């Protein structure tokens, strides 16, 4: 059975950074690729960055551009998110997503999130 | 047409189309 | 750099009633508009598949339709259950853009 | 080459009992497996079409569930009639693969 | 009012062959494969060989490889299965079988089967 | 060009008989087969809409089933209130094609 | 109360065209499309046109292509068809047609039908 789990969060004092996972369980991670979404309570979902499988694709959301960082470790087929230097508009909940479509139909796959505060 | 969260591969044993007259989500 | 618009941030309608969402966008999406419903305090779920495809396992009272870069959820024959707050995401590349989010509550 | 595995052998209930039957890919398989009924002697009947989906004129206590590798069959009060070697099988490709199959017996 | 019906089996020694086949009715085997399936006597079934419409995607189970041959004839709506140096552990029925749905629904079609028997 | 054939054009039966038509498809329509009922002076009625699932108000007389390309509609019971003109019709794709039309009569 | 309504008929000379219409009542022409239904006096139905919503996957029977055009008007709820250069073979009842079929059930919606005779 397919889950996301995460996991790291805390409170970070500004300044300092932190360091999020998201375990795979239920499937390998070598097809499509992993994303992590944010929500700060009160406000819309924003995506944050996706780290494709193999690395071949890295993306991030403006907002946090040279102030996280994405990898996979590829011996436990976990995911991790390195956050450099947070400010306190970065607190929200961290969700763990691995959307994907094929042929006979949609996988979306949310985790329960790992909550993140920065004051 | 192409997607890279897609994988464009049908299943030679499913017809990967829908009739006109019918909605296709039933 | 797309931006994703929820112009009707705020929807109210009895039990029974329609409730239509439009979302807009600045750059095409060409149907790969996904919809989420996202229940406070969980993750959310997928509804519709992309412009005009219904998830499996989502009640066939929610539809929908779009292209380019214009778009809509169609909620049929509201229910208490169906507060949620509803996004629009675009899936065009490696990586999503989210609405703001639509908040449909019960009159 | 994948390798489908059926769980619980031998599955064992009363009268309208609940019981699950388990299936899992060695690979991943996107959904496409199907559930079949088999009577001693006869050919199987297609019970599940495609996981999550029931065939016509199957009965509704047989509910299929689940994705990529790990699927279930789940027969609700279950019945005398449902005594039946299950077999779950995989089309992804051109061939089958069946599991090894349970057997459903009643107390 | 779709029938796939089996015939050729037998009692063969072990080292010669049969050629099974079975009989397409109430519907032209127009798209859609064909597939045997075996079951040995007190097992459960196995997949043993596809033949695909106008003879293309042909494919065997490893078990049978070498050994089998699989084609139609193109006259009289029918399959057949030539199997050559049968081994004791062969013995089974063998079904005709042709899955393939399509928005409707499944399209099943089981025949009846055939034994084999290979001692 | 998906020619519809009704074989036995014209059929007759006592009340009370059980009478059948057998609509054969030059091409696999996959199910999508609807069979009418036209009586003198009106439009046809619809009494099948898809291999054997029948319109609401259709009289339990009514039924049918087939696949691919063999579909046979079946009167049970036939009654004088049922001497029409039977099409079956293929919907598979944009426009429509009748089958020649069997009328079946009372003795 | 769902209806469609013909008119346009009569009897026109052969060489001549008459223009043909269905109006449609107590449900927009927003959706699927709309047929029109040939019945000569004697014979069995033949389908002779689909015009589909927005005005597209325009299609004729081999029998009527070409003499038959068909349109719909989208500020009258109307579909329109043009019959140019009638023969004797087009002499027929001509019937409006509303097929669909989805969620709760089928829709088939006929009219009464506008004959149409060339003499």
């Amino acid at each position: 059975q397919v889950k996301l789990v995460e996991s790291g969060g805390g409170v970070v004092q500004p300044g300092r950074s932190l360091r999020l996972s998201c375990e795979a369980s239920g499937f390998i991670f070598s097809t499509y690729g992993m994303h992590w979404v944010r929500q700060a309570p009160g406000k819309g979902l924003e995506w944050v960055a996706v780290i494709w499988f193999d690395g071949s694709n890295i993306y991030y959301a403006d907002s946090v551009k040279g102030r996280f960082t994405i990898s996979r470790d590829n011996s436990k087929n976990t995911v991790f998110m390195q956050m450099d230097s947070l400010r306190a508009e970065d607190t929200a909940v961290y969700y763990c997503h691995r959307n994907f479509y094929d042929g006979s139909g949609p996988f979306d796959y949310w985790g329960q999130g790992t909550l993140v505060t920065v004051s | 047409n192409a997607n890279p969260n897609v994988d464009p591969n049908a299943n030679p044993n499913v017809d990967p189309n829908a009739n006109p007259n019918v909605d296709p989500n039933a | 750099d797309i931006q994703m618009t929820q112009s009707p941030s705020t929807l109210s309608a009895s039990v029974g009633d329609r409730v239509t969402i439009t979302c807009r966008a600045s750059q095409f999406i060409s149907r790969w508009l996904a919809w989420y419903q996202q229940k406070p305090g969980k993750a959310p779920k997928l509804l519709i598949y992309k412009a005009s495809s219904l998830e499996s396992g989502v009640p066939s009272r929610f539809s929908g339709s779009g292209s380019e870069t214009h778009f809509t959820l169609t909620i049929s024959s509201l229910q208490p259950d169906d507060v949620a707050t509803y996004y629009c995401q675009e899936y065009t590349s490696y990586g999503r853009t989210f609405g703001q989010g639509t908040k449909v509550e019960i009159k």
